[PDB]
C-alpha cells in the first residue's frame, strides 16, 4: 500500500525503465539512472503513450509518441510538445530491494 | 520523403504513416462503379496523384496512365481510339495498346525508331460487386481480397453504394470513421430515432491497452487490420455531465448496431451491423492527391434472388442511401474537413493531444506503418529520379 | 525571424520592425465594439494569426483560443455552450471553462485521465470607451493606457468608430497614415470642401532632423510613440508646381486641422485636431495575419454633458462617419492595397527610395524596433518548439 | 537562376533556354498595334514580368516602368499626367518625364534633394508596320530588323493582325509552332478543306540529321533563326495506319503552301506562303510572365497601291482572320495549354521522350541558347 | 563482317568516337582504359547522339537530359533512361579497332 515492492535493485541494468502496474491506479514508471532510482507516472502527460516504452537518455525520458521529454528526477517537461509536469513518486532501496511510493509527491510541506 | 525529416524523427511510432500523405502504393482501390463505364467509353480519374485512363474493351477493363510519353500531354484532352485495342495521342499521334501500354504505331512518322521500343505505364483493373478496383502498384498484383474487409466478397452479399470527392487528406477520413468517440457528432441524427437505434455519446474504457483492440496479422487471406473492442470492457456513456450536472443524453432504442468495427489497409472501414441489424457498411477513403480523397461508401446485405434485390434496391434509393449514407454520414464529411488546418503543415501529428479512446487510432497507425506495401511519393507521380 | 536574414542584414537600422510581419506580441489590440458582442453569443476573430473566441458572461468578456487541444479543430465550427461558464467541443465533447481555459469535463469519457490536467490558452480582455481590447500576450498584462494614444481614455472623451478588414499587411497601413505627404491622395475628398478645411497638398520638412520629429519614450503611463509636428514646424505646400508652373492647389478653407500627427505602439495613429477643430481621430491597424489587418477607426470628441453626447452621436452617424471615416479615408484603403506587391517578398523594405518627408516614419521604425514587446512568429501560432 | 540547378546541369545542350522561363532580355518585342494607343492616353502592359506604361506624345511613343521609385506602387492605379511631358504618381506626387524617366518634381516637397537625382527606368519603343515594339533591354538598341523575320519589314509588305493573351509559357508556344509533326492536330481544319490545301499527317524523315534544319547564325542584320527542312529529303505521310490497316488520311488539296517555315529569336515564326499562295504569316510568342504570353499574329501581303491594300484589308477581315488566324490556329492554342503541366515543374525538360521530327526543336533550343542577348531573371523584375 | 573504326592509337583513354555506317544507324565506340566497347550512338530516351556525351569511367552520360548507360552492358545507368542500349561486337586486330553486328 504505502510502499510498493518493485524488484531487486540488481534486476535493473542502469539506464533502463521498468513499468509498475497497479490495481485500481494508473501505471508507474521506475527508472534506473546509474545507481539511483526514480519513479513517475508511466503515462505521458501529453497523451496516452507509455513512457516506459520510450527512450531514456541520462535522467531525461523521451516519449515514443511525439518526441516530448521529461526530467525523471523532477518530472518537469524537457522537450515540447509536453507542458504538464509528471507526477513523481518517491523510491527507496532497502535490503537491495526497490520500493516505490503509492502516492505521488505532493506540493505539500516542502521547500 | 513527403514530410519534414525533423517531424518524422519525432513520431518514432508511426513515421511511415505520417509520411504517406499521398497514400500507400501497391494496394487495390475502388475508384468507381462498373455501371459508370460502358464499352468503348474511356473515363479519366486521378489516383494516388497519378492521372489515369480506364476503358472497357470487349467487356474487360484496362488502365493506362493518362500522360503521353512524348511531350507529356493528357491523352484525354481529345480521345482518339482508332482501333478497338489502341489509343492515339491527339498531338503527334503516338499510338499505344490498351493491354500492355506499348507504343505500336506513330501516324506522324511510321518509320520512327521509337515504335515498339517505348512503353506507357499500365495498372491492373478488376471488377467485383459492381465495383472497379485498380491496383495502383508495380509488379504482379495480389488477390483483391487482401485489400478488402471481411465479408465484402460474399456471393450472396449484395453490395450497393455511392461515391464522391471530399476535400480532406485520406488519413483524416480514416481516423474519423474509426474513432470510437466521434459518435458524439451524430447525437442529433434523425436516422437514430427513425430506426429507433441505440447510440451512446461515448465510452469509458475498461481493461488494458491490448484489450482495447484486436490487431490482425494472422489472417490467411492476407488482410491487415484492427478491430475496435472498446465496447467489451467499457461502459457506454449515455448521460453527459458537466460539473456533476447532466446536460446531454445519448439515444435509446432496442436496435443494437455497430457492435463490431474494423479498419483495414489500405483504408477501408467495416461497421457491422449497420444501418440495420441485417445490413452492413463498407467505406473506402481513396487518396486522389494530398488534399482530397474518394469517399467510396457501400452497404452490404445478403440475398438469394431477384425479389431479394428489387426490394432492397427500392429500399436503398428510398431510405438507406438518403438516411444512412447521406443524411447520417454527412456529419462525418464536415468533421473530416475541420481537421485539415491542424494537420496541413504536418504539425498536428506532433501537437495533437490524444485521450483514452484514441487507442484504436494509434493501433491503426502502427499497423499501417508496419504492413503498408509502399509509400507513394512525388517521384512516382512526376519524374521518378 | 519571419524574414530572410539576407534582407534583415540590409535593414540593420530597424530590422525587428521589418521582421514583425505578423505584428507585435504582448500588447493590447482593439478587435470590435462592445455593442457587437452580446451575452451568451460567442464571436470568432483572428488576431496576430491566432483564431480566437470571445464571449460575454454576466456582462464580462472572456477570450479562449478557438482550437481544441484534442484534434485541433475550431470550436466555432459548431458552438456548444452547454453551461453558462463553459464551452464543449462539438467533436468529442472536451469541455473548457471560459474563465481559465481548464479542460473540466469530457462528455464522451467522464473517466478520462485528461480531465483537469489540460488547459486551453486564454487571453485578457478589457472594454474601454465602447471598444473591445484583447491582450494578445503571455503573463499579467500592463495597463491598457500604455498601448493607447494620449487622451483616448480621458473621462470626457466620447468615442465612436467603425471597424473593417483591409487586405494589406498592417505596417503598410501604419506608414500610409503617419505619412505627411500622402494627403495628396486626399486632395479631392468631399470632406475637404464640404467641411471647409484648410489642407495643403502636403506638409514639407522645415527645421531639421530633430525639431519637427519628437520621439516619446519618457511617458509616465509607458506609452511609446513618435510625433510629426507638421503644423508648428512643417511647411504647408498649397501650390503644386511642375517645371515652375502651378498645376494644382491645396484647399484654402478656414478650419485649422491636423496640427500634429503621432503614431504609437503597437500601431495606432492619432490625428489632432480632426476631422473638425474640436475633434480627434484615433485609428488602429490591427494585424489579423501577414496579409490583412483591421482598420479600427475612432473619432473622439470631449462632451461635457448628456445633451452634447447625444448631439455628437447624431452628427457622427449623419456626418462624421460617412463624410470623414468613409469619404476621406476610403482612398487610404486602395493606397495601402497598391503597396502590397512591392513589399510582398519583403524586398520592398530594401528597394524603396525614401525622401525627406519620410524622416518621421524612419523614426517610428526605429522606435518600434526598440520598444516593441515581442515579435509574433508562426511558431506562436502553431505551437512553440523546443528540444533538450 | 530561374530553374533548379540540378535540372540545368542535366540539360547541357540548352541550359540557357531552359533557364529562360521569363524570356530573353535585350531584344525587341511587339506588344500591341499602333491604333490601340492614342495621343495622351497611357496604356499599361506587362512584358517579361515587368509592368510598363506606354504613352503617345506628339505622335511619338514613350515607355516608362509602371512602378514608382518611392514606395513601389503602380503609377497606373490612378494616372495623373499634369503636363504633356510628365506623369505624376497619385500617391506622394513624385513627377517623371516621359522622355528620360528623370524625377523632375515632387509636388509635395518642391525642394527635395531627390529631384534631378533619380531616374525611372525607360525602354525604347518603335512602331513599324502598324505594330508597337518595345526594346526590353539596357543601353542603346540594335536595329529592329535584327529581331524580325526576313521580309516582315519590306516596303510593300502590308501587315494586318490580331493579338491576345494565352495561358502558357512562351516556349511551349514556340515549340508547338515550329514542330513539324504537330500538323496532325490540324487534320480536320476547316481552312484546309475549304481552301483546298495539301496537308500531310506528318513526315518520314530522310537524309542525315544536319539536313533536317538550316541554321542562320547571321543575316546581314544579325538575325538568328532556323529553317525546318524536314520536307527536303523526307517523305510526306498522307495515310495513317495502325497494325497495318488505314485509320486516317491527310488532305490531298492541290494548293501547296507552308513550304518555308522558320523560327527566329527572340521568338517569332514565319510560315511562307500561308494561308494562301500570295501571303505570309508571322507570329510572335511574347513572354508576359512565366505562365503567359502574347500570341501576336500577323499576315503579310505585298501591296503596290491603296487599292490592293484596301482589297487585302477586306479579305482579311472577312476570310483570313476568321478562317486562318482563328479557325486554323485555335487548335494550336489548346495544344500549347495541354503541355503546361508536364513542363510547369521543369521536370518535362528532362523526361520528355523526343522522336525524329523533334530535330527542328532541338536546333531551335541550341540556337536560342547560343545567341540570345540575355536571360531575364526575377532580379530584373524586382530590382 | 567488321569495319575499320581507327587505330587504337587514334583514341585516347576515356574518349568517344562516332562511327557512321552506310544505310544504317550510327554507332559509338568508347575507349575505357585500353578496352573498347561499342553501342548504338542514338540515346534510347530520345534522339541525342551519345558520342557527344560525357564518358565517366564506364558510364556514358547523354548530353540532352543527363541520362546515362553502362557502355559494357548497354544497360541504363541514370534516369530518365530505361531502355537498354544495343551493344555491338568490338575487337582489335593489330593496333586496328573494328566493330561488327549486334551481339
Ligand atoms: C495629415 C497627415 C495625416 C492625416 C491627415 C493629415 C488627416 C488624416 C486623417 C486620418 C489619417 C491620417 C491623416
Ligand atoms: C504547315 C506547317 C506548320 C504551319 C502551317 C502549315 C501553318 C502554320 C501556322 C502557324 C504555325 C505553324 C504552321
Ligand atoms: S504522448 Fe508523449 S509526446 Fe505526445
Ligand atoms: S505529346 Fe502525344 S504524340 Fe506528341
Ligand atoms: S477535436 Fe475537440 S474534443 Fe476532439
Ligand atoms: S509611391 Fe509614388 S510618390 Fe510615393
Ligand atoms: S535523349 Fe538521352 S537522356 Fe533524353
Ligand atoms: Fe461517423
Ligand atoms: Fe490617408
Ligand atoms: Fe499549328
Amino acid at each position: 500500500q504505502i510502499w510498493l515492492k518493485v524488484c531487486a535493485a540488481s534486476d535493473m541494468q542502469p539506464g533502463t525503465i521498468r513499468r509498475v502496474n497497479r490495481v485500481g491506479a494508473a501505471p508507474l514508471a521506475v527508472y534506473r539512472v546509474g545507481d539511483q532510482f526514480y519513479a513517475t507516472e508511466d503515462t505521458c502527460t501529453h497523451g496516452i503513450a507509455s513512457l516506459s516504452e520510450g527512450t531514456l537518455d541520462g535522467d531525461v525520458i523521451e516519449c515514443p509518441f511525439h518526441g516530448g521529454a521529461f526530467n525523471v528526477c523532477t518530472g518537469m517537461p524537457a522537450s515540447s510538445p509536453c507542458t504538464v509536469p509528471l507526477g513523481v513518486f518517491e523510491v527507496e532501496v532497502k535490503e537491495g530491494e526497490v520500493y516505490v511510493a503509492g502516492e505521488k509527491k505532493l506540493e505539500h510541506h516542502h521547500h | 520523403a513527403n514530410v519534414d525529416e525533423a517531424i518524422l524523427k519525432r513520431v518514432k511510432g508511426w513515421a511511415p504513416y505520417v509520411d504517406a500523405k499521398l497514400g500507400f502504393r501497391n494496394h487495390w482501390y475502388p475508384v468507381m462503379f462498373s455501371k459508370e463505364i460502358n464499352e468503348g467509353e474511356p473515363k479519366t480519374l486521378k489516383l494516388l496523384g497519378e492521372n489515369l485512363l480506364v476503358n472497357r474493351i470487349d467487356g474487360k477493363l484496362y488502365c493506362l496512365k493518362d500522360r503521353c510519353l512524348h511531350r507529356g500531354v493528357q491523352l484525354s484532352v481529345k480521345v482518339e481510339c482508332k482501333t478497338k485495342s489502341t489509343i492515339t495521342c491527339w498531338y503527334h499521334a503516338w499510338t499505344y495498346r490498351w493491354e500492355d501500354g506499348v507504343l505500336c504505331d506513330i501516324l506522324t512518322n511510321p518509320t520512327s525508331a521509337q515504335i515498339g521500343r517505348q512503353k506507357l505505364k499500365t495498372y491492373p483493373v478488376q471488377e467485383a460487386k459492381g465495383c472497379v478496383f485498380i491496383y495502383l502498384g508495380d509488379g504482379d498484383p495480389p488477390p483483391l481480397a487482401r485489400d478488402t474487409p471481411p465479408n465484402f466478397l460474399d456471393d450472396d452479399m449484395e453490395i450497393l453504394g455511392k461515391n464522391q470527392i471530399i476535400k480532406s487528406n485520406w488519413r483524416l477520413a480514416v481516423e474519423n470513421g474509426f474513432d470510437p468517440s466521434h459518435i458524439y457528432i451524430h447525437k442529433d441524427s434523425i436516422l437514430v430515432k427513425d430506426n429507433d437505434l441505440a447510440l451512446p455519446l461515448g465510452f469509458a474504457p475498461g481493461g488494458d491497452r491490448k484489450q482495447q483492440t484486436r490487431v490482425v496479422d494472422d489472417d490467411v487471406v492476407g488482410r491487415k487490420g484492427v478491430y475496435d473492442l472498446i465496447g467489451e470492457h467499457g461502459v457506454p456513456v449515455f448521460e453527459g455531465t458537466i460539473g456533476g450536472e447532466v446536460v446531454r443524453e445519448g439515444a435509446y432504442g432496442e436496435k443494437i448496431v455497430a457492435n463490431d468495427i474494423s479498419i483495414w489497409l489500405p483504408g477501408v472501414l467495416k461497421v457491422n451491423p449497420w444501418p440495420n441489424p441485417d445490413m452492413m457498411q463498407f467505406e473506402w477513403y481513396v487518396p486522389i492527391d494530398e488534399n482530397t480523397h474518394y469517399y467510396f461508401q457501400t452497404l452490404g446485405k445478403p440475398c438469394a434472388n431477384d425479389e431479394e434485390r428489387k426490394k432492397y434496391e427500392q429500399e436503398f434509393e428510398s431510405k438507406w442511401k438518403p438516411m444512412a449514407l447521406e443524411g447520417f454520414n454527412n456529419d462525418d464529411i464536415w468533421a473530416r474537413e475541420a481537421m485539415v488546418d491542424f494537420y496541413a503543415d504536418d504539425k498536428g501529428w506532433v501537437n495533437e493531444i490524444l485521450f483514452e479512446s484514441d487507442e484504436a487510432i494509434v493501433a491503426w497507425r502502427k499497423l499501417a506503418s508496419e504492413h503498408n506495401q509502399g509509400i507513394q511519393t512525388q517521384a512516382h507521380v512526376s519524374g521518378l529520379e
